[PDB]
């Protein structure tokens, strides 16, 4: 990825077909990838100026009516602290700990379930699909 | 000339319980051993003053413990209000004692309970009054110790139900010595010791000497009067020029007291300078909604006496249906001005306003430096915030947690916005204090809310011994550390380990340097309270001004140099010149300014101080711990303590010979690694 | 009387303004109101062409005025208007009221801030036999005795417990011929029993959550016509198989608002009996509680009791106390919707110290035990609390206070005694306390991992049953808290498992879910609780040991599903192993643990697979006494537990770390796709 | 199974002529601070020995994982000095206990270096055949065959204990009571008076000795699952303290601070 520049000039060139980075690319869906101290490379997409990758971040948060925190305590939390009450939020964690810190604004807004992140997403869309069977 | 007042235990006995001591010794009392150890005290005291007595009464035992019965400031004397029922009848014997002595006595109202020296203890200089309050005495009270004695009056609060009294953990002694237990007192109290007391006169004891009642000390000039000291205890006495008798009192621990409360100073210094001096602050708010079943008035209160206030419900005004409204008004107290404002941004929350004739303009500050909020600007929450500007309500726009609110008059009229610290420039002007301040939260919105210990014990004992052999062969030592080692107490020992040459580079992130010296400075740590071990709800105001302040001075080292910062993690990193890095992190609050936000720098900084490394430690740091894993060769010993089991054998890659894991609590781990360090000398 | 006449509102001034329901987050302004203008006409004239429609004058700044359903409730001459929770709709009132008014209709008007929002929350048998009348999100409880003596009608009382379906016309829907049409799923366990109850297996169409979501319970019925947003035609062919009439016609633009066909109109003649007349179920109790309500919050976690079991209240009044360290006071009006929920509640209120205003004390009620070791129905359930009850007029101490017990009144040489006592000591001839009048007392595995193991232990289960091989399962009562329940006796039914090994837990709850929707009291439909009463749980066991078996409580038609069912109806031998902390126990717990040991022995014998879910005791005892050579499945969230069982290797034992409810959810649809190439 | 073998059978001891037949394949192949637990401590230890000085009756629960832990000296020497009043548990923490006073191991946990180990059910069916052989546990410790531990002290203190019988029990020993309505009714005798219950990794027991006890009781319950410390504090918190760690742990910190108080 480093060779080609980026991650989409790896979707243009052909050697990633398929994916999640795949979907964001091919449906525009704008991403954000800020760095750590333990990243290796890293990828050209990577933010490793990390008063910039804040600001990306709170910019692509603007507007949000609902946030998926999807097994990521130092993403998570990052992103909570950016955002403002009335934004529902799932979180959804193996740790009881991790998820109860991050749902503490109450029942109307936090949404928590300690489980495997893989099996909720395969219970998640196998009821997507459920919900479009009357068509 | 001394006078103590005493009372003779003729009636004495445990008839009841009212404090913890007393739980199980009703009817265990030796009435002889109580009167033949009551002598020892009576007669060593009369070689030293004058004693006064009070006439025994039959069914008032506890009328013995006469530090309760009042305090007394020269020809002025404040009756103590008893708390429990089973005292109160000694009131009526206390003053007439004291009317029968020429004294002035004041009386608390009937609800105030205050109870007496026991609780409110003179400094020997005279300069104030340091009165208590938790479970006799009601913070309320001191307002009028003040005026009624015409002193200084310092708020303690007591925390432990075991020292219940003020005297029973807390003791001025001659010439400026302070004999007293910290751990009875909160964060804000112990704070409060600190900056009136020098560190040279403090005389801080051990729960062992504590629990034997040392602090129950009567104090006559260069003598002490005490039931049982540690040698400890009798060595630092002695070495400033104090002389410790002394005499068995074992029979009067069974009701609660010892020396100190079995007698009442009657002779006291009046002074020169004082005047009435009252930090006690009171405000009422007024909460609306369902009150009763949101549970919302109930958490208001909790808040209000957690954090160190009290609190008067007023008046109730009960709405007709289960959907009316019910409003309350509520009187609160707080011990200073920075523990009310504590208080009413917890109650702003939950949506406490001004009663209308008192809302006033939010109070406004000018930034001067970019970056830096003024000193005591509002810190915002993640709820729908209005402030009042000259008399209208503004709605503050971009909403967010841990900012400050800059206020400005554009061309469309009043702005309010959050904004976080490092976007502030100099000439906005910041929300400072907690007037007009309210939220507009809707309704339902606010109506709503693996390893052995003995496994534990070899490694400790592995690792201590390699530690020693490699400083004592000049061996270079590196220590990763998250701010799991704070909240777990493990702060003081690593503080250790640095000061006396184990450590030679440190490195973290940004929140393990500011919970550091939010601890050291404050005493608290956000998310958590180290001194009672579980989690706690607030603490962000603390938080962030630690932040605020290290920014203003520009870095961790001017911290310290400006006196600011004087003990701690980082603060022993400084004085002891060694080097540490805070590599940042998409999370970071501020962030400091000696934080490393270029994580390709923090790569090469972490890499350079990690060269020639011998052993690694890895103090519950996990993301930090595995970014000096990849950068580490193998020959380097490293030792990962977490308390989650996936991250210690995801760090034991090295085999049994180069990398040991244990998984339990980090601060449990650093006590027995400095105790077992010690007995290696 | 055989025109059939309907009120609505033209969209006008139609948007969605606010947020009071689930649906409007999100859609403020994005209602398209020529969608909305199109989709109103197109009910408007589908209706009309079935029935006379009347209009109300749109007004702004009211925009679910469209709503007509929650104007209020007509039964002949009469109306009940509707007061709203939200001010936002509050404003609707006063145009409703003068439209009724100027129709004649006599209007009744709740007292102010006693919610109620009409038709759409209450919903009238289509043969006119009584009310139907939901609360939970909207209306109060306490409304519905009014409902009942103004419109003089029998009224039936059901919680709704999902905030989707905050009315009860968004998920129950009474149709022509004594039909159904409503959503279990938004609906407490008690409601469903009451609907079970009312309304024959054959009348009910239950519907799924893809119809649901979709309204389809929001249907406007006027004969054997029904009208809706969309059904799914598995929806249209249950109709249509009873004989219903299905028209579609799109609303999505008023789902964004929270409301479909069903809302839209509100029918103002309705069938009107003379035998018809006012029944009220709902149950009041004035009840006194004293301490430091405030800082205890005391007060606030038994109103929270009260609304968490089904019930509701008002506080009467609340005393502070005249000085700051003084005790407070409240009086409380607690309501129910039977007596069933009342007594529920009022235990739970006893256990806290709750008391009778004096003049509403009455003795405990006393029924004799005819069995040994068998309590009258309805026995009240004891505590750890010290317990004082009302006998001839006069309060004595409970001797022997245990938690789980029954509390007898025997007679003795000097005076009463009333002691505690487990179930199985009870003697013939003792007097036991019923009801709850007269007490008181004083103060991990990865997703591929998981899907991996399910494949293999499906295709080997499989593989077994169609070789007439052995399978055998130890389980514990967590597959029946964690909700599983079902999945295992659908592995029983369809012939998976041989033999059924456990405790008298894992007995005990099964047949509490299947009886009542519980386990310890925890209401499955909800998912959990503030805990759960005991209740439930002991009523079980008595019930069992009365009929002196499982068996004989599935023969009597008293167990009528479950685990325990299955194995009973398809004859598959278990064995209920005894423990220390057994409560009962069942007559069919084996409580001499050397035979125990051995009828498991027996039961082992030929296993070519044993399934242990989450039961450490259970497991390591069938465990040591399998030979080598016996496929074994273990299955728990607790990684030791699975280590120390999986140490016969890869070949032997499985190993899995998750919840054995989704691990059985897995396994049961996974044995579903080997199935379908048929 | 040791107690269906009958006088006369010829039974195989030692270990020559002995060999397994397994096939190829088959052998080819194989939340609670620290800190938080030193104020319980502290808090239980001093309401511990307030009862024993005033005459009252402090009850335990005990399960394996307290040998395991290394619990056990601690536990013998709370016994010892009067501290316990009953004992009530189960087959396997007896058996437990007396292998490891009778020969320093305990089935599956190496009790000298805190780690798991595989083997070691010869000792563990041994100390069973044992004290089935000489017919109780007392006359275990009369014969001098049981010379320390926890049994012990029991015996030597006349301390009655309970061993309530259950479905995983190897044996039994022959004072476990396998009827479990007469083990009920048992332990339900020996509760009553009681002012404190000690629970002790029991999980199992702890609940039974629970079911049955009245409020006013003082409840103390480690476990290192946090799930079963939970589940056991229905008594708020005032009646029920508990702690998330290691048992172990726990007593040995009990035994220091309640030497710090004399
Ligand atoms: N190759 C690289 O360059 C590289 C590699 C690793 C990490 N990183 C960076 O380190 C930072 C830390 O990453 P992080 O957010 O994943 O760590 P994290 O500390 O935030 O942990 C994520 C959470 O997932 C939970 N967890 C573990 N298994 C789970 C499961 N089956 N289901 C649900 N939850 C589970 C954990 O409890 C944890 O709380 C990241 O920003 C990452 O990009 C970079
Ligand atoms: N009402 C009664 O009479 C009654 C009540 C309770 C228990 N008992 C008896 O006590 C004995 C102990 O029962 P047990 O076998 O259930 O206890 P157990 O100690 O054997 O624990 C069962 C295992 O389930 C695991 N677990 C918890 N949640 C899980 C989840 N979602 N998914 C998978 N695993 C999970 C636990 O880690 C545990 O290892 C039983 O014989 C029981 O009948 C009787
Ligand atoms: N300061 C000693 C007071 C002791 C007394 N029994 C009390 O509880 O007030
Ligand atoms: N069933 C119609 C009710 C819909 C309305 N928007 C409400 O929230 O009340």
């Amino acid at each position: 990825i480093r060779r080609h520049g980026s991650i989409a000039k790896g979707v243009e060139s052909g050697i990633i077909r398929s994916g999640v980075m795949y979907e964001c690319v091919r449906n525009q869906i704008p991403f954000v990838l800020a760095g750590s101290i333990r990243d290796d490379g890293p990828l050209p997409d990577t933010q490793m100026d990390l008063i910039k990758a804040q600001e990306e971040y709170a910019k692509h948060l603007e507007g949000a009516e609902m946030i998926l925190m999807l097994s990521s305590m130092l993403h998570s939390i990052g992103v909570g602290n950016m955002t403002p009450a009335g934004v529902k939020m799932v979180c959804v964690d193996i740790n009881p700990a991790v998820v109860t810190k991050l749902s503490d604004r109450g029942s109307i807004e936090s949404v928590g379930v300690v489980t495997d992140v893989g099996l909720f997403l395969s219970l998640l869309t196998q009821q997507l699909d459920k919900l479009t069977s009357p068509y | 000339r001394i006078r103590f007042l005493m009372c003779p235990p003729d009636h004495y006995d445990v008839d009841y319980v009212i404090n913890p001591w007393m739980e199980g010794n009703i009817h265990k009392s030796s009435r002889d051993r109580a009167v033949e150890q009551w002598q020892g005290l009576y007669q060593i005291l009369k070689e030293h003053a004058i004693v006064d007595l009070v006439t025994p009464q039959k069914g008032w035992p506890d009328l013995v413990f006469t530090a309760n019965a009042g305090l007394v400031l020269g020809d002025n004397v404040v009756l103590s209000r008893f708390l429990h029922k089973e005292r109160q009848g000694e009131e009526p014997y206390f003053k007439e004692w004291f009317e029968g002595n020429g004294y002035t006595v004041y009386e608390l109202p009937k609800d105030l309970p205050f109870e007496g020296a026991g609780d409110a203890l003179l400094d020997r200089e005279g300069r104030w009054l340091w009165a208590g309050y938790g479970f006799r005495s009601e913070l309320d009270s001191h307002p009028y110790l003040a005026k009624w004695l015409d002193i200084e009056v310092l708020s303690l609060r007591l925390i432990d139900e075991r020292f219940y009294h003020l005297d029973t953990c807390f003791c001025p002694l001659a010439n400026g010595y302070l004999l007293y237990y910290p751990g009875a007192f909160d964060s804000y109290s112990n704070r409060l010791i600190e900056m009136r007391v020098a560190p040279e006169k403090r005389i801080a004891i051990a729960e062992a000497d504590a629990v034997n009642f040392a602090c129950n000390t009567v104090n006559v000039e260069s003598i002490v009067i005490m039931n049982k000291a540690s040698d400890a205890l009798k060595q630092s006495l002695t070495g400033v020029g104090f002389q410790v008798l002394e005499t068995p009192l074992t029979e009067f621990l069974k009701a609660g007291g010892a020396a100190k409360c079995l007698t009442l100073r009657v002779t006291e210094p009046v002074r020169d300078e004082v005047h009435a001096n009252v930090y006690v602050e009171s405000r009422i708010i007024r909460i609306e909604g369902h009150l009763l079943d949101s549970g919302l008035i109930n958490r208001a209160l909790d808040m209000i006496v957690d954090t160190g206030g009290s609190f008067q419900v007023l008046n109730f005004n009960l709405g007709e249906q289960r959907q009316s409204t019910s409003a309350a008004e509520v009187k609160v107290s707080a011990p200073s001005h920075e523990v009310m404002e504590e208080i009413i941004s917890l109650l702003i929350d939950l949506g406490a306003v001004d009663l209308p004739q008192d809302e006033r303009d939010a109070k406004l500050e000018p930034v001067i430096q970019d970056g830096v909020a003024p000193d005591d600007f509002y810190v915002s929450t993640i709820y729908p915030t209005e402030v009042r500007i000259n008399g209208q309500w503004i709605k503050v726009e971009n909403q967010r947690m841990d900012g400050a609110i800059a206020i400005t008059q554009t061309p469309n009229g009043l702005l309010a916005q959050c904004k976080i610290l490092r976007d502030l420039k100099a000439g906005e002007q910041v929300i400072v204090d907690v007037l007009g301040i309210r939220t507009i939260r809707k309704t339902e919105s606010r109506e709503q809310r693996v390893s052995s210990e003995r496994r534990v014990e070899l490694v400790v004992e592995q690792v201590a011994w390699e530690l020693r052999k490699i400083r004592d062969a000049g061996g270079k030592v590196v220590v990763t550390a998250g701010p799991v080692v704070i909240h777990t107490g493990g702060g003081e020992h690593l503080s250790r380990l640095i000061r006396e040459g184990y450590v030679q580079a440190l490195l973290g992130g940004n929140a393990i340097a500011v919970h550091d010296i939010e601890q050291n400075m404050m005493g608290t740590s956000l998310g958590v309270d180290m001194k009672r071990g579980v989690a706690v709800r607030g603490g962000h105001r603390h938080h962030l001004k630690v932040i605020n302040t290290i920014r203003r001075h520009g870095s961790i080292a001017k911290g310290v140099e400006s006196g600011i910062i004087r003990s701690g993690v980082m603060y022993e990193c400084v004085r002891n010149q060694i080097p540490f890095v805070l590599a940042g992190s998409i999370r970071d609050d501020g962030p400091l300014p000696d934080t490393q936000m270029d994580l390709i720098k923090a790569q090469e900084e972490y890499a350079k101080h990690l060269e020639g490394a011998e052993m690694i430690l890895m103090l519950s740091s996990m993301l930090h711990s595995i970014g000096v894993g990849n950068m580490t060769p193998a020959g380097v010993k490293m030792v990962c303590v977490d308390i989650n089991p996936a991250v210690v054998t995801k760090l034991s890659d090295r085999g049994s010979i180069e990398s040991v894991g244990v998984v339990t609590d980090v601060g449990l781990f650093l006590s027995l690694l400095t105790q077992q360090l010690d007995k290696l000398t």
